[PDB]
RNA sequence: CGCAGGUCGCAGUGGCAAGGGGGACCUGACUGUUUAACAAAAACAUAGGUCCCCGCGAGCCCGUAAGGGUGUGUACGGGGGC
RNA sequence: GUAGUUGGCGGGUUAAAGGCCCGCCAAGCCGAAGACGGGUAGGGGCGGUGAGAGCCGCGAGCCCCGAGAUGGGCACUGAGACA
RNA sequence: CUCCGCGAGUGGUCGGGGUGUUUACUGGGCUUAAAGCGCCCGUAGCCGGCCCGGCAAGUCGCUCCUGAAAUCCCCGGGCUCAACCCGGGGGCCGGGGGCGAUACUGCCGGGCUAGGGGGCGGGAGAGGCCGCCGGUACUCCGGGGGUAGGGGCGAAAUCCGUUAAUCCCCGGAGGACCACCAGUGGCGAAAGCGGGCGGCCAGAACGCGCCCGACGGUGAGGGGCGAAAGCCGGGGGAGCAAAGGGGAUUAGAUACCCCUGUAGUCCCGGCCGUAAACGAUGCGGGCUAGCUGUCGGUCGGGCUUAGGGCCCGGCCGGUGGCGAAGGGAAACCGUUAAGCCCGCCGCCUGGGGAGUACGGCCGCAAGGCUGAAACUUAAAGGAAUUGGCGGGGGGGCACCACAAGGGGUGAAGCUU
RNA sequence: GUGGGGGGACGAGCAGGGGGCUCCCAAGGGGGGUGAAGUCGUAACAAGGUAGCCGUAGGGGAACCUGCGGCUGGAUCACC
């Protein structure tokens, strides 16, 4: 039984990137998936994102730019604080200048850089590098 | 069985992504509702009524034309099933299996099928009690539920 | 270590097999894992010059199958100990 | 599985006498003897009356008949029953053939 | 064969219970929790004990080695148990006499069990009548 | 059938009537029978087990014989041993 | 598992609420989210160790709270002790 | 004798931490090394589809009242520096109040169809229970033919036979099984299921603009089914056959071979509850090159033993083979994962002691389930390589082998 | 202020059973296990000389043998 669409979509993207495909189709989807893809595209890891209106909830076709070295959804969705962002940073990312964590906050889903800029915390979602 | 089945099939109908009224349809929504109530009074269950509308009358789907569901239409037009259709079907299946098991007491495959059917009945009763579609005091007693067969 | 991916018998997706009895034997195994070698068979071979086309003498031939366990199949030379590379070669067992 | 005892139920009238094997044999026969049986005539699940050994009576339809010493029908006696009372099975056979 | 097991965000207590269940597979944790050392050890958890020497004995070294390692039988004062204690050092047995009070001490070796080639000896003598056998052997002290 | 209170004696099922109890071995399973008049038992019997003679014009037994018992029976039976 | 046990009502006692105790009334209360039973132990600030998560209690000494004064009970005085 | 390490210390034994990714949240493993319960139903728990609206419980931000002191971290200062003392900030992982935020989780309401269930249609299947029937084979019995052997083995012998055997024919009775077709073929959760016809059931796959609208996963505890052997009672008994008897062989032969033979094997009701119950591979879902055999359904084309048929191509669902990426100690797995992930359950933590002892529960019994420690030990173990060996296979060669031959030695006397 | 009899709550102590959890002691066993090689055979490793192993039942100086079902971890990945 399908449980987490976010982890499903992220691992599908990782499998397509490992196979060196140009585009990955993501079904089922939700707004969390859309905002995560938006953050990835903003940081350049994911290319163009096309919506498809099939009757069964919608699909996302994502273009891959050869930029991902490893992707994945942090599960469980740990509540993290602004002072606690840095240890999760070192836990999931290589190098202090490489990669980003994705966080869901009360002002919306953003990267760990934007969360540290806003001086907020939230729920960890995924990592990219 | 429910768990560890040998095969896991995909058989199901693929409907249009957003169903709409057919342009070629010669039946208005009110006529659709009267046809459904006619088939209900004849005695068909809702799945069979939908198949009859699709096949004999060319009605693709009641929901786009009328905006309602088939059981909602039947409920509005004075048709109210005793129990929900799937629960009643499962109970009738269990009663038939028990009648068979009365004359064949060593049918272990039949006993396992009866256990599967009764477990399905229990899950459906839990759901219907949670959603209020059945009374919260309802209990599956096959000896007192013989009238539904 | 697991020799062979077959388990030593091409049994198929089932739990138990009907199983047979070995010829010159009875150790045997199920329907699979046994050898079923077939021979042409006929009574009195090359008398067809002195019979058949003499008198009227109409003879009959009867294809015959013999079932052997692994021990007898190795014993009468119907099975050899092939190398690891040749273990996966598909050859017929000399009819 | 009995009213007040675990295993020695109908033989509970014997107390601790006569031995476990003897009491087990008696219990095994008596549980079938004193149970409910299907009457050969009316097919009702009824406690038939054993008037003597081999003489059985149905209180529902009044069928009086000869059967086993302690059970109304023995294993051999079931196969050699009179054909008058096996009318239902003959009707079932003719219905299954004709339909 | 997939996904540890209780990984949920509200599976903390279940995960703790599951991890606590499998700590009893560890011999060290079970021994420490059940107090087997303080039940079955002749020393009873002490780093050393006292005893009275009863007889002088010689154990045979294990198969590849050829030697008669010389020990004593010592009866512990606090428990009364009689155990074989190795007497180390060349000529160390000659400083030991019957009915002499000795300090019995763990022989070392893996996990407090027997040493290299001596079979089934767990203790050794450290003191003889209040004077250390090392000092007696080295001549720094004389046995009283 | 019960509850509350008061009260006497050494003694309240006050006379009459009315189990001492427990542990272990041997032995016979048990209830039952036995040497009327010195033996009541561990002896006999017992249900249960097993073997044998017997298909009935049998097997076994009684009678001099006529004939008889088992038998108004029939191997899920009759008789005979252990 | 529990039978003053769980609760209610009316009282006594107390400096004061309370099955704290008492009279009546009901069957209630706890338990596999582990009762009950057994074992171990004074609790905390804290301490050792490891890069850290963590593990351990050397959770002896120092500070705070608890209990006790050979074992078990019961009282006097007094604001306060069952000292 | 000399050198090394630390030094007013330096060693021994213990206990804790490190060691140890050998307790694994970070962060282990369960095909074969220890480890998936024999299989399935399901309670608590944990984990759970999409969209919209409300809340603001978790969550996040700020703030306040607090979390005694000492202790701990940073800074300044004072003891000759130091250790230490003094002064300030932080923490001391938490509780509560106030004000905010709404992405995520939860709750409440409404709406969906993607997972799940219920359906309709034509097919597939050794799926099950029940009844009736057949096929040859077999054993036995009765009669007819015809003599004297048969049966067995490496060789025999026991054994069967002259009251006529083995072999042939004509009849009858009985119990088991369902040859070929027939397949890494099918069905089933596992155990397991193979003759035909019929009846009564069950469970899947396929096709579908059918119905409900998340009703789902896993599942401790709790259950139910569960080979063979075995046990209880009844029936049956052809063949085979533990135990047993006999004939052989051998040093022995209480085995291996032969003759015979009882439980048992079969049926009915119950108990047992175990197996190399194995894919040694828990169940659910998603993603990740392909090529090829076969099974079911379905669609397109071609043909037609004009048939429910055959061939080619696509999809869905099984079942085998090779093999991308990837994984692995390796054998090897590889869309039927042992790959990349998301859940939940069970199990493992060196070997022996030991599936032992005790306790409990279950069983008519055999026994079963659960399941240690003392003590002892430095390995036990997995996969693969080279060799050695084999009463496994194949090839080649040799008068220090054989074959075809010649001369001999081994016996006598003597030399050695 | 008292001295008797009685009742009441608390309540030691001594008499006793009841149970449990512990711990020792015992003539004798009872299954075991470690040594060092002492006797008897040769059961496993090679188609280990009767392929092996699993459960079960019977039998035997003993390793073990035999019956039934199962597995290959077989010495067969292979009919026509
Ligand atoms: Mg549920
Ligand atoms: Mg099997
Ligand atoms: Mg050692
Ligand atoms: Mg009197
Ligand atoms: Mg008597
Ligand atoms: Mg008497
Ligand atoms: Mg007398
Ligand atoms: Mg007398
Ligand atoms: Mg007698
Ligand atoms: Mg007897
Ligand atoms: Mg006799
Ligand atoms: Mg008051
Ligand atoms: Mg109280
Ligand atoms: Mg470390
Ligand atoms: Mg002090
Ligand atoms: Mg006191
Ligand atoms: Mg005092
Ligand atoms: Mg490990
Ligand atoms: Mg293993
Ligand atoms: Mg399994
Ligand atoms: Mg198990
Ligand atoms: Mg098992
Ligand atoms: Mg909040
Ligand atoms: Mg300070
Ligand atoms: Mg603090
Ligand atoms: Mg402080
Ligand atoms: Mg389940
Ligand atoms: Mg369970
Ligand atoms: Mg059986
Ligand atoms: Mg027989
Ligand atoms: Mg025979
Ligand atoms: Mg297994
Ligand atoms: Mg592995
Ligand atoms: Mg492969
Ligand atoms: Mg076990
Ligand atoms: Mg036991
Ligand atoms: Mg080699
Ligand atoms: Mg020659
Ligand atoms: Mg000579
Ligand atoms: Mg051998
Ligand atoms: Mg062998
Ligand atoms: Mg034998
Ligand atoms: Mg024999
Ligand atoms: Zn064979
Ligand atoms: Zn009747």
């Amino acid at each position: 039984v399908m449980l987490d669409l976010l982890s499903n979509a992220l691992t599908a993207i990782k499998n397509a990137e490992a196979m060196g495909k140009r585009q990955v189709v993501i079904w089922p989807v939700n707004k969390l998936i859309y905002y995560t893809l938006r953050v990835l595209q903003r940081y350049g890891y994911v290319g163009e994102i096309e919506y498809i209106d099939d009757g069964r909830g919608g699909k996302y076709v994502v273009q891959l730019l050869g930029k991902i070295n490893d992707i994945g959804a942090i599960r469980p969705r740990f509540p993290v604080k602004y002072r606690e962002i840095v240890e999760w940073e070192q836990k999931y990312l290589p190098a202090r200048q490489i990669g980003i964590l994705v966080i869901s906050t009360s002002q919306g889903v953003m990267s760990h850089l934007e969360a540290k800029e806003k001086k907020i915390g939230g729920v960890l979602l995924a990592y990219v590098y | 069985p429910h768990r560890s089945r040998h095969k896991k099939g995909r058989s199901s109908s693929v409907r249009p992504p957003h169903p709409t009224v057919p342009t070629w349809i010669q039946y208005t929504p009110e006529e659709v509702e009267q046809l459904a109530v006619e088939l209900a009074r004849r005695g068909f269950p809702p799945s069979q009524i939908g198949i009859i509308l699709r096949d004999q009358y060319g009605i693709p789907l009641v929901k786009p034309i009328t905006g309602k569901k088939l059981t909602k239409i039947l409920e509005e037009h004075g048709i109210k099933q005793e129990l929900p259709e799937d629960l009643l079907n499962l109970i009738r299946r269990a009663l038939r299996i028990r009648k068979h098991l009365e004359e064949h007491p060593k049918d272990m495959a039949s006993r396992r099928g009866l256990q599967l059917v009764e477990s399905k009945i229990h899950r459906l009763i839990k759901y219907y009690k949670r959603v209020g579609k059945i009374p919260q005091d309802f209990v599956y007693n096959p000896e007192a539920l013989s009238h539904l067969a | 270590p697991k020799k062979r991916k077959n388990r030593g018998r091409k049994k198929g997706d089932k739990g138990r097999e009907p199983y047979v009895y070995c010829d010159n034997c009875g150790k045997v195994v199920p329907r699979s894992k046994a050898i079923r070698l077939t021979v042409p068979y006929s009574p009195v071979p090359p008398d067809l010059a002195r019979e058949l086309e003499k008198q009227g003498a109409i003879i009959s031939r009867y294809l015959v199958t013999k079932t052997y366990c692994i021990n007898c199949a190795v014993f009468f030379g119907i099975i050899k100990v092939r190398p690891r590379e040749e273990r996966k070669k598909r050859v017929p067992l000399q009819q | 599985p009995f009213s007040h005892t675990k295993i020695v139920g109908p033989a509970g009238r014997y107390g601790a006498r006569y031995g476990m094997g003897i009491r087990r044999k008696v219990t095994t026969i008596e549980v079938k003897q004193r149970g409910k049986h299907r009457c050969p005539s009316c097919r009702s699940l009824v406690r038939l009356e054993r008037l003597a050994f081999g003489i059985w009576h149905c209180p529902k339809c009044g069928h009086t008949f000869a059967g086993g010493a302690y059970v109304p029908q023995t294993i051999l006696g079931k196969t050699i029953a009179p054909e008058e009372l096996k009318g239902v099975e003959a009707e079932k056979a003719k219905w299954k053939e004709a339909a | 064969p997939g996904k540890k097991s209780p990984y949920g965000l509200f599976a903390g207590g279940k995960l703790k219970k599951k991890r606590q269940k499998f700590r009893w597979n560890d011999v060290t944790y079970k021994r420490r929790m059940l107090g087997l050392a303080e039940k079955y050890d002749p020393l009873e958890g002490a780093p050393m004990a006292r005893g009275i020497v009863l007889e002088k004995v010689g154990v045979e070294a294990r198969k590849p080695n050829a030697a008669v390692r010389k020990c004593v039988r010592v009866q512990l004062v606090k428990n009364g148990k009689v155990v074989t204690a190795f007497v180390p050092y060349d000529g160390g047995l000659n400083y030991i006499n019957e009915h002499d009070e000795v300090i019995i001490e763990r022989i070392g070796g893996p996990e407090g069990k027997s040493l290299g080639d001596i079979p089934g000896v767990r203790f050794k003598v450290v003191k003889v009548n209040g004077v250390s056998l090392w000092a007696i052997w080295r001549g720094k002290k004389q046995k009283p």
